[PDB]
């Protein structure tokens, strides 16, 4: 599809850097954003969120951590921050900046969290509606030959994945097509090893839904096999 | 970038200014949105995050928004300004430029095809302009027709003609994806007369003005809810197209009259428009 192409450009714009621990940030570290990011998820699944909008929040942290240096004690405030931009940008009734602040036990307040809001949008350049592994796993499924119902499992499965992913320092180096692809191969992979006669989509799935993103299937293949490494902890 | 203005491209106000980096020049367009508890509206965020996914598609027909910055703020309002590449003239002014007879036939049906690519990918993307116009249609400098101002009315919302308006617009019954398609007709038989071919002060006296050409609808055609009645315009019959445009060829007259119909139902959409055989 030439709307694929343009998502494949869209996740490149929207880039972060795979080395911002080290260039930008002098006070934040992997272990305080999987706490950040531990602590996003909870409050989407505790608020019944949609489910793109914990991965878009993670993806706009990791942008605005590739462009400013933040203090550890601000690495909160910008992870409510991203969900409430998150929540505007993929909800029919967003997260009011209150909500977000009941999830700190009121350590922000609303104020903070409206001028972080500013800082963040402006830093994004309002790009905004970025691609999410949600939107690539959805592509992928059309395209595999699956019925309905076993669609609805990959999916289930495949955005389980995404989440598990978005915690680590793996969603920093893979674009979103790519933490998509290896989570929807982990997926079949696990859902045929407990029904080998059903999910055939199993059978040379990374080289299949390399052909679609165009990229090296050694690289997908080693993005499945972290993914799946992170679902044994 | 901290892009520095060259000059003044016109009006809310519009600014030109040289990019730092590249050294392209740009038009800085500057709108207030409410500062709420709920801080940037949550329309503004979603309608200006879309137009810059729009960019990711590279329409040709398009104006391109390329920088977006929330400048100002105060406790009541948000200043947000928008940076798009810069266009160096307007439809207007290139129609008025062109000396007579008038614009070729073959240039008239390449700007419509254009205007047409254009119009259709906003409206594939939930877009409707709503706002028309030969001022807001850009033309660059090889020819090419680029759309402009369009997806912030959210935004605009929270003095200006009425002679691309719809006749829906106008009597308040639905606004819809069509309103622009009217335009549509209005500004392609604008390219043949050098004129705008409805001028009206009132909201109805631009009606009566659409009636002259197109005749008085019957009750049928009429919408369910009306602002004002069918019996306040006098029984007009339908005068020819030909009459009112110039050095238009049947066909080209027949896909302006599927542009310049009242019932938004039955007008023509612009990927039909772009099947016609007069295109
Ligand atoms: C002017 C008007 C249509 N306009 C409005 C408002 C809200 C006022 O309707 N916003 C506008 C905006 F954001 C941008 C432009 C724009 N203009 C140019 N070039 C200008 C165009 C006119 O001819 C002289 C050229 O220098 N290039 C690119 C862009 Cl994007 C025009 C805008």
């Amino acid at each position: 599809d030439r709307v694929l192409r343009a998502m494949l450009k869209a996740e490149e714009t929207c880039a972060p850097s795979v080395s911002y621990f080290k260039c930008v940030q002098k006070e934040v570290l992997p272990s305080m954003r999987k706490i950040v990011a531990t602590w996003m998820l909870e409050v989407c699944e505790e608020q019944k969120c949609e489910e793109e909008v914990f991965p878009l929040a993670m993806n706009y942290l990791d942008r605005f951590l590739s462009l400013e240096p933040v203090k550890k004690s601000r690495l909160q405030l910008l992870g409510a921050t991203c969900m409430f931009v998150a929540s505007k940008m993929k909800e029919t009734i967003p997260l009011t900046a209150e909500k977000l602040c009941i999830y700190t036990d009121n350590s922000i307040r609303p104020e903070e969290l409206l001028q972080m809001e500013l800082l963040l949008v402006n830093k994004l350049k309002w790009n905004l509606a970025a691609m999410t592994p949600h939107d690539f796993i959805e592509h992928f499924l059309s395209k595999m030959p699956e019925a309905e119902e076993n669609k609805q499992i990959i999916r289930k499965h495949a955005q389980t994945f995404v989440a598990l992913c978005a915690t680590d320092v793996k969603f920093i180096s893979n674009p979103p097509s790519m933490v998509a692809a290896g989570s929807v191969v982990a997926a079949v992979q696990g859902l045929n090893l407990r029904s080998p006669n059903n999910f055939l989509s199993y059978y040379r799935l990374t080289r299949f839904l390399s052909r679609v993103i165009k990229c090296d299937p050694d690289c997908l293949r080693a993005c499945q096999e972290q993914i799946e490494a992170l679902l044994e902890s | 970038s901290r892009y520095e203005p060259v000059a003044e491209i016109g009006v809310g106000t519009v600014y030109k200014a040289r990019d730092p980096h590249s050294g392209h020049f740009v038009a800085l367009k500057s709108v207030r949105v409410p500062n709420g508890e709920e801080g940037l509206p949550i329309s503004t965020v979603r309608e200006v995050a879309l137009l810059r996914r729009l960019e990711a598609f590279e329409h040709p027909n398009v104006v391109r928004l390329m920088d977006v910055c929330a400048t100002s703020r105060t406790d009541r309002e948000i200043k947000v300004t928008l940076v798009f590449e810069h266009v160096d003239q307007d439809l207007r002014t290139y129609l008025d430029k062109a000396p007579p007879p008038g614009l070729p036939a073959e240039t008239i049906k390449d700007l419509m095809r254009q205007f047409l690519r254009g119009l259709d990918f906003l409206h594939a993307n939930c877009i409707v302009h709503r706002d028309l116009k030969p001022e807001n249609i850009l033309v660059t400098s090889g020819g090419t027709v680029k759309l402009a101002d369009f997806g912030l009315a959210r935004i605009y919302s929270y003095v200006v003609t009425l002679w691309y308006r719809a006749p829906e617009v106008l009597l308040q019954s639905t606004y819809a994806t069509p309103v622009d398609m009217w335009s549509v007709g209005c500004i392609f038989a604008e390219m043949f007369r050098r004129k705008p071919l409805f001028c009206g002060n009132s909201e109805a006296d631009q009606l009566g003005k659409i009636f002259d050409l197109i005749g008085l609808p019957p009750e049928d055609d009429w919408p369910r809810d009306v602002s004002l009645p069918r019996g306040a315009f006098p029984p007009r019959g339908p005068r020819p197209v030909q009459s009112v445009v110039p050095e238009m060829e049947e066909s080209g007259a027949q896909l302006l009259l599927e542009m310049l119909t009242f019932n938004p139902h039955k007008r023509i959409s612009a990927f039909r428009a772009l099947q016609h055989s007069y295109l």
